[PDB]
């Protein structure tokens, strides 16, 4: 059976007077008496921008031996081809992981120049100071970590995690694990042919499952992309001034004058700057929670044998193995 | 933290020498900082001014032998001044009687030149010296001139150097220590890594890689475009007719086609009212106007004070109502020598009764007996049925309560719709692809310029997006569409091995592929994060010192540089696998 | 502290000097604009207050645990209480918190064995009762898994099932059986 | 509930009080005080 859980979040960054005032001097100057809480919602942004990364390292990184796995695929009948990753297509993927990655859906000056900007979205943020900062780790370094998981597992059942990987045959490590729920060892032995048979099939089903899901992942995205886009719509609110264009109220009226309605408008949009931060918050305090649950299932379920009850899947729990999908 | 007129850090100032073995004429644009290295005082003051010719006024900081002489007057400067300065001083209005930095700082604001100085102990030959020292305020002199250029004041028989720096408009991060002097300062906006000092709000950095600002692209040139219009508005059919309308049948006129300079009515016509609604009047100059009307009538001058929004009383009631919402002005002056006769002037007139009060905007002019109380009045006039209709008494000797006033009320409307009134103001060439500050048809902006594939439909002037802000316009000469684009765009980021150990930094340009960056110099390295300037790249891989993105860290290494490489993932070992083979420890280890 | 200089859109940030220079009608609309900045400054502090309490709280519930599970009992979830085999845990105070010191056991020198699954005697199949089945080259013994301690086949080391037609790897080896020697 | 009888800096807190006695250029700025006061009271409830 399958489990599905998010581990990180997209990062992103705000230029305030990119935001508040554009490009017009005058709101600079009179902006600069705000200073202090532009600073303050940076400071809380750059908080959750790092806190991706510790989630990502904290789930994946747990060894740091890149162990590669056997060229001999001699495992007793069962076959991992599956999962193991492919050493043709460019990135070293399994197949699953390439199924996976195609569920999920997810830039130069001169690019958008034009028509395009106001059209495609991420320009529209761009040209109003929202940003988004790539993560640390590319798909291949998480790719290759999981990878190096599955080599050990397979290779060295539990011992890897304890401390020195020590090699054992893949069909004496499963007797081991029957010991492991209360099934005598001769139990697999004598049912090996019809075990490495039933778990080949198992696997086909969740591949062909899979070229048929994903909504866990799917809304982290949608949730990001939303927020995003209602900042670069709030922008045409007036909150009680003759309009919301600064250039039309710069002309048609003198500083002492202007300075009123300015004053309105830069009230609202720092106060919207501070919802979608507090927002952001909230939803990277979840996503926190959702981290390490991942760490302590894959310390637990794929380091080792557990015995508490559904922790590891509906049964008596055998083994796990992981795969990196998009966040 | 303060922004103000400074003298950039590390800029470049012009040297001047008096050596035997220079007293030029130069600009003063935003200020001068001026620095003098002596040890004989030669240089003995300073002339500012315009023309320096006696047609304007200037102003004289001359230290003779005995006195310091300060005057504004009109002086004819000589051509060469010195000390061993002019001929004439006609109207004067305002009256005042190496080893050594003497430095000063020359601003003029609202009509006060001010003085800031500070002297200091030297010993050295050539070169402004290195150092901080902040001046105080010397003096502030009210002379109310318009200095544009200076020259300084010299003397003859020795060595002598001096320097010219210009101010700009800056941020500055200045610390005051325990006794409260200026010891130490920041320009916030020299480089990145002053602009995260200046966020900070320290001057000690830690390492690491630092947000600043979005790139950001200054405007060159300016532009105006204005429609095509010759002629001047109606001003002498509006203020000067020779017959005005009674309130109650008011006239609208159209007006269109026509420049609106109004300065030709600076000797023409005195109003004792004018007042504006929705716009400034300084800047009526500047603008073009939609859907423009003259309403022209004339009242008792007790009831000009109705022609206002939200007003009540028989005129604000009965026979002229403004909206709430009014764009426009109300102009009102004096007419007893043209509305009043001797016997009594009777052709003006107003409505007394009236069952509702009037709309906005509409015009009755029905003359049908109101009837005040019950019993009909069959059109007869009699108890309780009045003619609605009432006269003004016009005399030469009413009180000025009672004489008669001449209104003009304007209504237009401001930047939404094609225009033809359209202002005094000079139109300028079309240029493109360039950030370039604009006005077109009176409304205000920043931006680049270029062709549009969007069609208009011939009502309509601007387009706007899902912001409101305007990136379509139709230009009012060559009626062609044009899409505006700011020129701001792009994220930087600054890496530091900290302040303590170096001011060497390498800059993160995120939205570049390698040129929109600061400086280009030399190691630029493109990564997935975007393109790397000021570090080197190496072919290890350690682990993550400064993560960089994109799986890039950085760090300080060995002479010393920033060095940017692939972060290791660990050391690879290889499980030796068989089908018949354990393996079993033989001893242990305690660990805590 | 340093959010108290902020204007909001005012003339000045100081009360004093608006309650001098400025009536009351008028000096209400400035005092208005300071109060509404303030009072937000005010909930800005509460509600980031909020969100870091409810952090702190999942990491002592976190802290609950481990001291419920690794100090007062011994612990057989895999890195909960430390790297290795887990045998005991000491907590220490420290300001704000706690630290906990992790005794675990960890295998330190590997030797390497051919082993089988299990011993075919006389077409009987035996299999370890809690052990795994080694050679050094030569001979055949059992052991543990964790440590190295070899011990010679016997019919109490060992049980039956079956024969040894089935079995993919099984071996040919002797099973002493401790008894005959001592029927005789 | 209770929130309701802020001024937030107007003459009042009722709507129906401010719409007579006052004409919608002169009403509308004390409408929107009190349209910022009642949103930020929304807003803080949705955050807790
Ligand atoms: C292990 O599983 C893989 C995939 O299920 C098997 O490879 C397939 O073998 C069939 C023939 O039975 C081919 O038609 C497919 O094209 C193969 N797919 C791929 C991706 O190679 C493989 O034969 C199985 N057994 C072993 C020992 O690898
Ligand atoms: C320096 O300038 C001052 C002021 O212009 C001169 O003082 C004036 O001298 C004239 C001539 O004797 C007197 O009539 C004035 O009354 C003086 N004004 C004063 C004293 O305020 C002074 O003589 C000049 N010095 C030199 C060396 O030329
Ligand atoms: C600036 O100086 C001129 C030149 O003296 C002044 O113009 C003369 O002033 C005198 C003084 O009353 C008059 O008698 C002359 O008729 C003026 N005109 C001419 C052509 O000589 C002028 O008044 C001065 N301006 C100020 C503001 O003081
Ligand atoms: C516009 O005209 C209408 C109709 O003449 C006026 O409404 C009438 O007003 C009288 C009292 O003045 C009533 O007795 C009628 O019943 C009304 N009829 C309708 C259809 O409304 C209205 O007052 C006029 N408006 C103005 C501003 O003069
Ligand atoms: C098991 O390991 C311990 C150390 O972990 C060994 O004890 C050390 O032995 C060496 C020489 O053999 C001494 O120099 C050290 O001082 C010993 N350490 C301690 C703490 O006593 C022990 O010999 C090992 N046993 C086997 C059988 O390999
Ligand atoms: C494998 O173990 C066997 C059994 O212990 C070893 O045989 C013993 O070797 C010692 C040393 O020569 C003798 O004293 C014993 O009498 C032997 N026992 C038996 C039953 O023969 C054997 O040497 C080991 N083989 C290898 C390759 O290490
Ligand atoms: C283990 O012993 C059994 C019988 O004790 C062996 O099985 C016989 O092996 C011989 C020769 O290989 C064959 O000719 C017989 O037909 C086999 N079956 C019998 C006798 O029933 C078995 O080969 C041995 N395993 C080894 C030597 O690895
Ligand atoms: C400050 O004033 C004290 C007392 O006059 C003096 O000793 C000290 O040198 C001054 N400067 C600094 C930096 O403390
Ligand atoms: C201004 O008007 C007066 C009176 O018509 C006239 O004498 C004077 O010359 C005018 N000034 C100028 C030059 O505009
Ligand atoms: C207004 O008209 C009269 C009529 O002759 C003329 O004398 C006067 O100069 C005019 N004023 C203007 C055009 O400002
Ligand atoms: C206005 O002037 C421009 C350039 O002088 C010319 O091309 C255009 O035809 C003129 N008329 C209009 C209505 O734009
Ligand atoms: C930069 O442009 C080059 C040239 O087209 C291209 O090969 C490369 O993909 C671009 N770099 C990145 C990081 O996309
Ligand atoms: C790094 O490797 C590339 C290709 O392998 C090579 O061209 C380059 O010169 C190497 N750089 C150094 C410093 O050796
Ligand atoms: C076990 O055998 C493999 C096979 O070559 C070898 O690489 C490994 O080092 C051996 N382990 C020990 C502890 O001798
Ligand atoms: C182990 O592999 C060898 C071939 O390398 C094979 O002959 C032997 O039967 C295999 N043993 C088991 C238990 O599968």
């Amino acid at each position: 059976t399958t489990e599905i859980l998010p581990v990180s979040m997209t990062k992103t960054s705000v230029d305030c007077t990119m935001y508040i005032c554009g490009d017009s001097t005058e709101c600079s100057n009179l902006l600069l008496q705000y200073g202090s809480f532009c600073t303050q919602l940076n400071r809380a942004l750059t908080g959750i921008a790092v806190e991706q990364d510790k989630n990502t390292q904290e789930v994946f990184a747990q060894v740091k031996q890149i162990y590669k796995t056997p060229p001999i695929k001699d495992f007793g009948g069962f076959n991992f081809s599956q999962i193991l990753p492919d050493p043709s297509k460019p990135s070293k993927r399994s197949f699953i992981e390439d199924l996976l990655f195609n569920k999920v859906t997810l830039k130069q000056y001169g690019d958008c120049l034009g028509d395009i900007a106001a059209r495609d979205l991420i320009c529209a943020q761009k040209f109003n100071g929202l940003t988004v900062l790539p993560p640390l780790l590319t798909d291949e370094m998480i790719a290759q970590y999981t990878s190096a998981l599955l080599a050990g597992t397979i290779t060295s059942g539990w011992t890897f995690g304890a401390g020195a990987a020590l090699q054992i045959p893949f069909a004496m490590q499963m007797a081991y694990r029957f010991n492991g729920i209360g099934v005598t060892q001769n139990v697999l032995y004598e049912n090996q042919k019809l075990i490495a048979n039933q778990f080949n099939s198992a696997i086909g089903k969740i591949q062909d499952s899979l070229s048929s899901a994903l909504g866990k992942l799917q809304d982290v995205v949608n949730q990001n992309a939303q927020a995003l886009n209602t900042l670069v719509k709030q922008l045409s609110s007036n909150f009680g001034a003759i309009s919301s264009v600064l250039n039309d109220i710069l002309s048609r009226l003198d500083p002492p004058e202007a300075e009123v309605q300015i004053d309105r408008l830069i009230t609202g949009r720092l106060q919207s700057l501070q919802t979608y931060v507090t927002q952001q918050l909230i939803r990277a305090a979840e996503i926190r929670a959702s981290a390490n649950l991942a760490a302590t299932k894959m310390s637990e379920c794929v380091l080792g044998q557990s015995k508490r009850v559904d922790f590891c899947g509906k049964g008596y729990h055998l083994m796990s193995f992981p795969q990196s999908a998009p966040h | 933290s303060t922004q103000d007129l400074f003298l950039p850090f590390f800029s470049n100032v012009t040297w001047f020498h008096a050596i035997h073995v220079d007293n030029p004429v130069l600009p003063f644009n935003d200020g001068v900082y001026f620095a003098s290295t002596e040890k004989s005082n030669i240089i003995r003051g300073w002339i500012f001014g315009t023309t320096l010719d006696s047609k304007t006024q200037s102003l004289l900081i001359v230290n003779n032998a005995t006195n310091v002489v300060i005057k504004v007057c009109e002086f004819q400067f000589c051509n060469d001044p010195f000390l061993g300065v002019y001929s004439s001083a006609n109207n004067c209005t305002f009256e005042y009687v190496f080893k050594n930095l003497r430095e000063f700082v020359f601003k003029n604001i609202d009509g006060y030149f001010k003085i800031y100085s500070k002297h200091t102990p030297i010993n050295l030959v050539r070169d402004l010296p290195q150092g901080f020292s902040a001046l105080e305020p010397l003096v502030d002199l009210p002379i109310g001139i318009n200095i544009t250029r200076f020259q300084t004041l010299l003397a003859l028989h020795g060595a002598a150097a001096y320097y010219v720096g210009y101010l700009q408009p800056r941020t500055f991060l200045l610390k005051y220590n325990e006794n409260g002097t200026i010891t130490d300062a920041v320009d916030c906006a020299l480089d990145p890594l002053s602009e995260t000092k200046c966020t900070l709000k320290s001057f000690t950095v830690e390492k690491g890689i630092y947000q600043t600002s979005n790139f950001r692209v200054q405007p060159t040139e300016s532009i105006v475009r204005f429609p095509n219009i010759t002629n001047l508005c109606p001003f002498g059919e509006v203020f000067n007719a020779t017959r005005f309308a009674s309130v109650y049948a008011w006239n609208r006129k159209r007006i269109s086609n026509c420049v609106a300079d109004y300065s030709v009515l600076y000797n023409s016509t005195s109003f004792s009212t004018f007042k504006c609604y929705g716009v400034s009047p300084t800047k009526l100059n500047d603008l073009c106007f939609t859907n423009v009307y003259a309403d022209s009538f004339v009242i008792r001058g007790d009831e000009v004070r109705q022609i206002a929004p939200g007003q009540t009383g028989k005129i604000a009631d009965y026979n002229y109502k403004l909206p709430d919402d009014f764009t426009g002005c109300v102009i009102a002056w004096n007419s007893n020598n043209l509305d009043s006769k001797v016997g009594g002037n009777y052709n003006y007139l107003y409505r007394l009764f009236r069952k509702s009060n009037l709309k906005p905007f509409e015009r009755d002019i029905s003359t049908e007996i109101y009837q005040a109380g019950s019993t009909p009045c069959n059109g007869v006039e009699g108890f309780n049925c009045y003619f609605p209709l009432q006269s003004y008494g016009f005399q030469p000797t009413n009180g000025v309560g009672y004489q008669p006033y001449r209104v003009v009320v304007l209504s237009f409307e401001l930047l939404h719709a094609p225009a033809t009134v359209c202002g005094p103001k000079k139109s300028t060439n079309l240029v493109k692809n360039k950030c370039v500050n604009f006005n077109f048809n009176g409304l205000t902006g920043t931006g680049v310029l270029t062709e549009s594939n969007k069609k208009f439909l011939p009502f309509q002037q601007f387009g706007r997006d899902i912001a409101d802000t305007t990136d379509a316009v139709r230009d009012p000469q060559t009626l062609e569409i044009l899409d505006i684009t700011p020129c701001s765009f792009g994220g930087v980021s600054v890496i530091t091995p900290g302040t303590n150990t170096s001011n060497q930094v390498a800059v993160l340009y995120q939205d570049v592929n390698c040129w929109r960056v600061y400086s280009t110099g030399s190691n630029v390295f493109q990564t997935r994060a975007g393109c790397l300037i000021g570090a080197e790249h190496v072919n290890n891989s350690y682990e993550c010192d400064i993560p960089i993105g994109a799986g890039i860290c950085a760090s300080y290494q060995t002479s010393q540089s920033i060095i940017a490489y692939t972060m290791s993932l660990g050391a690879e070992n290889s499980v030796a696998y068989s089908n018949n083979s354990i393996a079993i420890p033989t001893n242990f280890t305690i660990s805590v | 502290v340093k959010q108290l200089s902020s204007n909001f859109g005012a003339i000045s940030s100081v009360l004093n000097d608006i309650l001098s220079r400025l009536d009351p009608p008028e000096a209400e609309v400035q005092i208005d604009r300071l109060i509404t900045g303030r009072l937000q400054s005010l909930q800005t502090y509460v509600t980031q207050q909020l969100i870091r309490a409810a952090e702190i709280r999942a990491s002592a519930n976190l802290a609950a645990t481990k001291m419920s599970e690794c100090v007062l009992g011994q612990s057989k979830r895999v890195d909960f209480c430390g790297k290795g085999y887990h045998l005991m845990s000491f907590p220490q105070s420290a300001p704000h918190g706690v630290v906990f010191l992790h005794v675990t056991y960890v295998p330190a020198q590997e030797k390497n064995f051919t082993t089988a699954p299990a011993i075919c005697h006389d077409g009987k199949a035996h299999f370890p009762r809690e052990g795994v089945f080694v050679s050094n080259g030569t001979h055949w013994f059992v052991t543990q898994r964790n440590f190295y301690e070899p011990q010679i086949i016997t019919t109490d080391n060992t049980f039956v099932s079956g024969n040894c037609d089935v079995v993919i790897g099984i071996v040919n080896n002797t099973v002493y059986d401790p008894l005959q020697p001592e029927l005789d």
